[PDB]
RNA sequence: AAGAACCUUACCAAAUCUUGACAUCCUUUGACAACUCUAGAGAUAGAGCCUAAAGUGACAGGUGGUGCAUGGUUGUCGUCAGCUCGUGUCGUGAGAUGUUGGGUUAAGUCCCGCAACGAGCGCAACCCUUAAGCUUAGUUGCCAUCAUUAAGUUGGGCACUCUAAGUUGACUGCCGGUGACAAACCGGAGGAAGGUGGGGAUGACGUCAAAUCAUCAUGCCCCUUAUGAUUUGGGCUACACACGUGCUACAAUGGACAAUACAAAGGGCAGCGAAACCGCGAGGUCAAGCAAUCCCAUAAAGUUGUUCUCAGUUCGGAUUGUAGUCUGCAACUCGACUACAUGAAGCUGGAAUCGCUAGUAAUCGUAGAUCAGCAUGCUACGGUGAAUACGU
């Protein structure tokens, strides 16, 4: 049961890259400033509601474009982080060209906001099943399929490793233009270094 | 083999230490210049005819 | 592309596997002049290739296939010649002069019943 | 200046190619545009380090995909 | 092992500082002991220099086994050609045809009447390979419509080939071909593409802990001036070798060693070579370019040595020891190359086992995932690549 559902070439016709810029010489290092730019982004982020990112340094506009769901004080009361976030940049290297921002419609659709409210009770040893069997059916409201509770070992509250199959749902992989989310995140709290098996789909 | 030593420059697994950082998408990797991803023979092809204000002569 | 060529010969086909540019010519792996158990003509064994003007310009590599003592040889020669159909359209306007399609209208009759070779009989046998 | 354009996938290859004319546009100079690049690679497995089942290192492939868009004569606008 | 010495040895006799080489803290202050010096084999540690270090206690560094208790599955019998589920259908209880009938490709299942219907992810493809003709590029690429043509081509983007750096036609679908009620896929001109282009990739849910504190998480474990640790008296190779594995010389239907004509996968600002430095060799060149090239090209056969002659002979990449390479400090008490000498047994072979299809299995050429001492095993594709089916 290795179901990685090959997404990688699934996409491409409507799902491309998030970093895109003109280059081959400045490639490695335009990517290099991205994950040096994403190393202080993701900590101020606090795990937001962001499902791609709109790094498009192409045709001289670089601009490292963060979604972060709704516009809350991520940004500030009125674009007051917006202002800070000059010097930020401007500490990393000497981009800062001002960064934009996305109004994402259904926030709902990734597989960070569904583990923030149903996945949130793991952080604490709980509810790792009663709450995992809820979002699907609020993601069929939404007009999507959701997450599909899975897991390899230590299965909630145990010392004992134990698999499952609480798949509600399948997951479409025999076309080529398959949309999926696949949107995989783990968090050690003192609990160890382990792999889950968990599916989603949009 | 040039296709394959220009795909193998950044290559990081267990050891880092093992990928030596070349010329980014060009190729004479000696006789030239590399700390901030840039070769005096590529840049000079990628100056040629007064690109990006970075290929001069001298005036001080 | 000039490998599988179709060249038969009075019922004797013959393969080639022949490459463009290396002109190593090694019929049977080794010599193909003193080969042939006849073939008077062996360097007028290729009437096309004149034409074809790729002497040394292709190696044939290839084998024999069924045939006579001589049947077997100047099989090649066509076997090449379709190879080179494919491997360029410019050859089948180029040989438009000759064009070398069917030489085997015939074939081989001997010793047979009833009639001596099934078409001729004995006549006034000299004394 | 005869450079390469290495991008992502080949979507990201396809969207680079259409950026590097829009900015080659904008000075004032002969600017080119889709570029033959004839699809040629390979592809092999062996063993990671922990374990992961079969197809060592995970990547996307080996693919040495490219391009070839740049401009002729740069001038002083030709930095943006 | 992402490769057994020594820094890594994380074994013990160990030393020596043992709230510690320690991984880390509030505290000061010579910030380091980089700088001289001390027990020095040495971190650790003591005035002095620009005037982590004095560190209690919070706290260490650590290889004895498992796994029949579970994880990441190292792998494994199996990637079986199959597992599936209500429903309609009913047991005193193990109850479903679930695929059901023409019947074709490489795709658990083409629709004669078949309790009627639905199983999900693999299985045809979806990931990958790619076009000979040519778009490209005509650039490190050779040339017909064009030659001063430096394999760093110095040209003319001079003429386009065999061309690289996104794929393409194509493949089932009528196909020439009739199943008899009945398609079709094979393959006929099919195009170079014998038909998923040729093809592969593919790890379906699993099973065995078989393996793993010494592959780790751990039900978690094993030392507490010693199992650590700055590291020497010193290590698992050198003695009878008990095996698998490392090439090997057993021969004239031929040996080591001449010059040597012709792809390579990959190696490289310190490193590759045309008569030259390096042509028996293990190496002591700075270095033209400095990576489509340039270097291996002093590679190879259909086109070549030599020579000693039913054998110890110029046939023996074994041991052994002064000694040159690789490392020489732990080899005094742990490896090797070919030689200044020693150069064994060895004429097709043990207990017992292993091996065979015209650009590839193999093979002239031949390759590393790489440790400060073992490259002598298959390991990359231009051409030597010569050979291909009584029998179901």
């Amino acid at each position: 049961g290795q179901k990685i559902n090959p997404i990688g070439l699934r996409v491409g016709i409507i799902r491309d890259w998030e970093a895109k810029w003109y280059a081959e010489k400045d490639f490695a290092s335009l990517l290099h400033e991205d994950l040096k730019i994403r190393k202080f982004i993701d900590n101020e982020l606090k795990e937001a509601s962001v499902s791609h990112v709109e790094i498009e340094r192409a045709a001289n506009r670089i601009n490292i474009a963060i979604h972060t769901g709704k516009p809350g004080m991520v940004i500030g009361k009125g674009g007051s982080e917006i202002e800070k976030l000059r010097n930020k940049l401007n500490a990393l290297t000497d981009k800062k060209v001002h960064i934009n921002v996305i109004e994402i419609k259904k926030v709902d659709l990734d597989a960070r906001l569904v583990a923030e409210n149903i996945a949130r009770q793991l952080e604490n040893r709980a509810s790792f099943r009663r709450v995992q069997k809820q979002a699907i059916t609020r993601a069929m409201k939404l007009g999507a399929k959701g997450i599909k509770t899975q897991v390899s070992g230590r299965l909630g509250g145990a010392d004992i490793a134990r698999a499952e199959q609480y798949s509600e749902g399948t997951v479409p992989l025999h076309t080529l233009r398959a949309d999926i989310d696949y949107a995989h995140a783990e968090a050690d709290t003192t609990y160890g270094k382990l792999g889950v098996k968990v599916w989603i789909y949009r | 083999a040039k296709t394959s030593m220009v795909a193998k420059q950044q290559k990081k697994q267990k050891y880092a230490v093992r990928e030596y950082t070349r010329c980014e998408r060009c190729g004479r990797p000696h006789s030239v210049y590399r700390k901030f991803k840039l070769c005096r023979i590529c840049f000079r092809e990628l100056a040629y005819k007064g690109q990006i204000p970075g290929v001069r002569k001298a005036s001080w | 592309v000039e490998y599988r060529g179709t060249g038969r010969r009075k019922n004797s086909v013959a393969r080639v596997r022949l490459v463009p540019g290396e002109g190593n010519i090694t019929v049977n792996n080794r010599d193909v002049r003193e080969y042939l158990p006849f073939e008077s003509l062996i360097l007028d064994l290729n009437q096309p290739f004149d034409v074809t003007e790729t002497k040394g310009n292709y190696d044939v590599l290839v084998n024999v296939h069924g045939g006579g003592f001589t049947g077997q040889a100047q099989a090649i020669r066509h076997g090449i010649a379709r190879a080179l159909l494919e491997a360029d359209p410019e050859y089948r306007g180029s040989l438009k002069r000759a064009g070398l399609l069917t030489r085997d209208p015939r074939m081989k009759e001997r010793k047979k019943p009833g009639l001596k070779a099934a078409r001729r009989s004995p006549q006034f046998s000299k004394r | 200046i005869r450079i390469r354009l290495k991008a992502y996938d080949h979507r990201v290859i396809d969207q680079s190619a259409e950026k590097i004319v829009e900015t080659a546009k904008r000075s004032g100079a002969d600017v080119s545009g889709p570029i033959p690049l004839p699809t040629e690679k390979s592809v092999y497995t062996i063993i990671r380090a922990v374990h992961k089942y079969k197809d060592s290192r995970e990547q996307f492939e080996q693919r040495t995909h490219k391009r070839l868009i740049d401009i002729v004569n740069p001038t002083p606008k030709t930095v943006d």
